[PDB]
């Protein structure tokens, strides 16, 4: 699995 | 104090609630984001149909907004509308602004896949989206935790926590070292990162609580991963290399004043799940800009961890345990 914000 | 569940070293969540009516869900607290959402029961998502929804007209304590709004994250979108209501963690509250999401099928290979229910950001104002005051400075505002900060302790495998408010000297050993950031929105920290022989000096550091994963620039990776014979399985992000490897370097990371290293064993595991002498790199290519390193999970499982918004920092120490 998980990769978290833009 | 907040428990965090520990599922194979690349997930951690832990209770919250909403509302009048306690309505419990699991939340991804993560540092790399500053937006709390939950889906909402109008979810008719299928990644929804196994998650704790919230149900506003249960909660007497409910505001209405609905302005639509959206949240993209590297494993995905979701897109809701905001709603306000007291969100609770451990013994504290406080009335908060939210998203109900309500569309969670950009998030779709994993929201299904994964038990949490929604993210809790953690981040500072400005990366939100809705410019919206994050709970632990909010929290400090109303006097209800004695500083705006909070604490990261990951485990290796059988739980964690989240401490909101102060440090508990418990978590580590040693001296607690405070690096100052470049930028308030990540928490973000400057240094020289060593990938063995491959060096970018003073690289964009995230300290990021919702990542799996160590995380490189794809260019800077091809580098490293090329001579360290792994291999990808087509298609998922899942680099393997045997378990039985001698030439993993322990990782260097440089600041103005202090180095942090982590070894092959905080970066890699064995896939229990297929052959236990193969083995599974937590090193991913991830293209934010031309030199963002994401320090994921891996990182924090063997750093106690302090986030410090009165200091505008992160505090590192080698946890205990």
């Amino acid at each position: 699995x998980v990769v978290x914000a833009x | 104090s907040i428990e965090l569940d520990d599922v194979a070293n690349l997930m951690f969540y832990g209770e919250g609630q909403i509302g009048t009516n306690k309505q419990p869900f699991m939340f991804i607290f993560d540092t790399g984001s500053a937006n709390l959402w939950v889906p909402s029961v109008n979810c008719d998502s299928i990644g929804c149909s196994t998650k704790h929804l919230y149900d506003a007209s249960a909660s007497k304590s409910y505001e209405k907004d609905g302005t639509k709004v959206e949240i993209s994250y590297g494993s995905g979108t979701v897109r809701g509308y905001f709603s306000k209501d007291v969100i609770s963690l451990g013994d504290l509250s406080l009335p908060y602004k939210f998203i109900e999401v309500t569309d969670a099928d950009d998030l779709e290979p994993i929201y299904s896949g994964s038990e949490f229910d929604g993210i809790l950001g953690l981040g500072w104002k400005d990366l939100s989206i809705g410019s919206i005051d994050p709970v632990v400075v909010e929290l400090k505002k109303q006097n209800k935790i004695d500083n705006a900060l909070f604490t990261f302790y990951l485990p290796v495998h059988d739980v964690g926590y989240l401490t909101i408010g102060g440090i508990e000297s418990d978590f580590y050993e040693g001296p607690l070292t405070y690096e100052k950031l470049n930028h308030d929105l990540y928490w973000q920290i400057d240094l020289d990162i060593h990938f063995g022989k491959y060096v970018m000096q003073k690289a964009n550091a995230v300290v990021d609580s919702g990542t799996s994963t160590i995380t490189a620039p794809t260019s800077f990776l091809n580098k490293f991963f090329r001579d360290m014979n792994v291999i990808k399985v087509p298609f998922l992000p899942l680099y393997v290399t045997t378990c039985d490897n001698d030439d993993l370097p322990t990782l260097e990371f440089h600041s103005r004043n202090n180095k942090y290293t982590l070894e092959p064993e905080f970066y890699m595991d064995p896939l229990s799940d297929i052959d236990p002498a193969l083995c599974m790199l937590y090193i991913l290519p991830v293209d934010i800009d031309d030199n963002t390193f994401i320090l994921g999970d891996p990182f924090m499982r063997k750093y106690f961890t302090v986030f410090d918004y009165e200091k505008e920092s992160v505090g590192f120490a080698v946890a205990k345990n």
